[PDB]
């Protein structure tokens, strides 16, 4: 039992031969607006109108391709459609188990006031979508951008399918509900079957439309997916502000959405051969946004005066930098970060045999400007030159302490918000120890440009292309943006690296060295 | 049978072809008591709207 330490006699031992100290370096950071981005393979899409006090108002639409579970179906003889219901499950969590079975749910990923209402319109798309197209000897991929709302809105056929005026909660006064949709069926020979379904978007579509579109359609149109997709191109979801009510936006997973058509046929009969009818059902599933490229998220934003002015090319200084950094998700903006000061002294750092203990970038949030608006829960830093994650991202294998919180992983890398006692954001710290180590260790390495942008999930590290690449400098381009950034509709304001910014809030790189002597 | 010749390049025997096709298989049917022997063509696959090129 002699494994205990003590604090007696520390002055008698000689001093070591290494000096642990930290250095501060300036950073060049400017704003770069994100123009129309690719919204074709987004795992989660936004549907609604979100009003942000600082950034502004953003309207999100969605277009998708429909598919049949089993092609070349046998609808039957003399089919009569009974109902056409579209169901899209909502992100919800059970909050209170109640008696008599049933449950109480709370909607998740809903942005905006809880009492918001929007005018939802579901139209039949008349614009054929493809996942890829042959080119001059090559098979190029098909990309749908966030600014193509006009193309899909002009090529829409008929009127909105959800035209049941008897239920205003599905049209003209739509609102994301949290009901449990209790259903009871005495089909158990007399016994009931109380079945409950989680909150979902249930809409009653025009029965007449589906009668001739599927139940009374030529067999040559529903024989395969290629012919069906050309016949039923897709569904277009349009949102507008309701009469005298605020608007809210929600993030949904349309991969689980489907429209079930319930009808009655004449049955296989031949035994009784009467005018009897049987109950049949056909399901028209929505294409998967990940396995198909026939889904686009039409995001339109009305940038505020302050946000538009800061990200404007006339108010951006690429030489000195910007005092305030406005980073917003979706078709918003990003920040270009260059460690020019560190590169200038990189020659002397490697000559003195200095070792890097840790490197970090601390982004301070502008609490005064960012007041009354929802703050992003995490930020992401990547390599803008190569459009790939930094070496520190791969080197960090830490998982969130909370069980089931996959969004809080890689806490060593950083990016998570540091809220104060007021429950408001205070700063974001990202560690780039591995990136700095490689620069000093490897002489052939080059200091690449770094991009800061809001992220929804740290796991999604893919990138989405821009319709038109931006020329940052003579031979520098801004062509892609992280896919997790487009999904996040929130944004944050941070202090820049300009020399005019106070040293206590200015953005600067802090490197902790082990100076051997 | 070449009904019409295209106005472009020709693919190699190992290149990808973007085309629409309708296939049928020939099967000689046995001569029944009332029906004489003949040939029948049964449909098996068809792609009216090509989406991805097929590697030859
Ligand atoms: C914490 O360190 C507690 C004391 C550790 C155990 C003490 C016993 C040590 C045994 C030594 C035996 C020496 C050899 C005996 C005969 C050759
Ligand atoms: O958790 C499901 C949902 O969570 C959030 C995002 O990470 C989405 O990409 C994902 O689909």
């Amino acid at each position: 039992c002699d494994k205990d330490f003590n604090a007696i006699g520390g002055d008698l031992i000689g001093d070591d031969h290494f000096g642990l100290e930290s250095e501060k370096y300036d950073v060049l950071s400017y704003n770069q607006e994100v123009t129309s981005v690719q919204s074709n393979v987004l795992p989660t899409s936004a549907l609604g109108i979100y009003s942000n006090p600082v950034f502004g108002e953003t309207t999100a639409n969605y277009v998708t391709q429909v598919a049949l579970v089993a092609y070349a179906p046998s609808i039957g003889e003399d089919p009569v459609i009974e109902s056409a219901v579209l169901s899209i499950p909502y992100f919800s969590h059970v909050t209170a188990n109640n008696t008599d079975g049933s449950h109480t749910y709370e909607l998740d990923s809903i942005y905006g006031p809880a009492n918001g209402k929007l005018k939802l319109s579901v139209y039949e798309s008349g614009y054929q979508m493809r996942s890829s197209f042959p080119s001059n000897g090559t098979e190029l991929p098909q990309y749908y951008y966030t600014s193509q709302n006009s193309t899909f809105d002009q090529a829409k056929v008929g009127t909105r399918l959800n035209d049941d005026l008897t239920k205003p909660f599905q049209n003209d006064q739509f609102f994301f509900s949290s009901e449990e949709y209790k259903t009871v069926t005495k089909d158990s020979n007399d016994k009931e079957t109380t079945t409950y379904t989680a909150p979902e978007m249930r809409l009653n579509l025009n029965s007449a439309f589906f009668q001739d579109k599927i139940l009374k359609a030529p067999a040559s149109k529903i024989a395969s997916t290629d012919v069906f997709q050309e016949y039923f191109r897709g569904l277009y979801f349009k949102v507008e502000k309701a009469d005298g009510s605020p608007s809210n936006m929600a993030l949904m997973d349309f991969s689980k959405g489907k429209i079930t058509i319930t009808y009655k046929a004449k049955t296989d009969i031949t035994t009784d051969a009467p005018e009897t009818t049987e109950e049949r059902t056909i399901v028209i599933n929505l294409v998967n946004p990940t396995s198909s490229g026939g889904t686009a998220n039409l995001l339109q934003d009305a940038k505020s005066a302050g946000y538009s002015g800061a990200i404007s090319s006339s108010n951006v200084n690429k030489t000195e930098g910007d005092e305030r950094l406005y980073i917003k998700g979706g078709q918003g903006s990003a920040a270009v970060i260059k460690l020019n000061d560190f590169a200038s002294k990189l020659d002397d750092i490697r000559a003195k045999n200095w070792k890097v203990n840790e490197a970090n970038l601390i982004f301070n949030i502008d609490s005064d400007l960012m007041t009354g608006a929802d703050e992003p829960k995490r930020v992401y830093l990547y390599d803008l030159t190569n459009n790939v994650p930094l070496a520190d991202y791969y080197a960090d294998q830490t998982t969130s302490l909370t069980v089931g919180d996959t969004k809080g992983a890689k806490y060593v890398f950083g990016g998570l918000i540091n809220l104060g006692d007021n429950k408001r954001g205070k700063t974001y710290k990202i560690r780039i120890t591995e990136y700095i180590r490689n620069l000093i260790k490897d002489k052939t390495a080059k200091n690449v440009n770094l991009g800061l942008v809001v992220t929804e999930s740290i796991g999604i590290t893919t990138s989405n292309f821009l319709e038109n690449r931006i020329v940052l400098q003579p031979n520098e381009y801004f062509s892609q943006v992280p896919r997790a950034s487009i999904m996040n509709p929130l944004g944050t304001i941070l202090y820049g690296g300009k020399a005019s910014v106070p040293d206590d809030k200015r953005l600067r790189l802090e490197v902790y060295y082990t100076k051997p002597n | 049978l070449v009904l019409r010749e295209g106005t472009g390049t020709s693919p190699m025997n190992t290149d990808g072809a973007f085309t629409s096709y309708r296939g049928e298989y020939l099967t000689r049917v046995a001569k029944t008591d009332t029906e004489a022997e003949h040939l029948s063509t049964t449909f098996f696959e068809q792609v009216l709207f090509p989406t991805k090129a097929l590697d030859l």
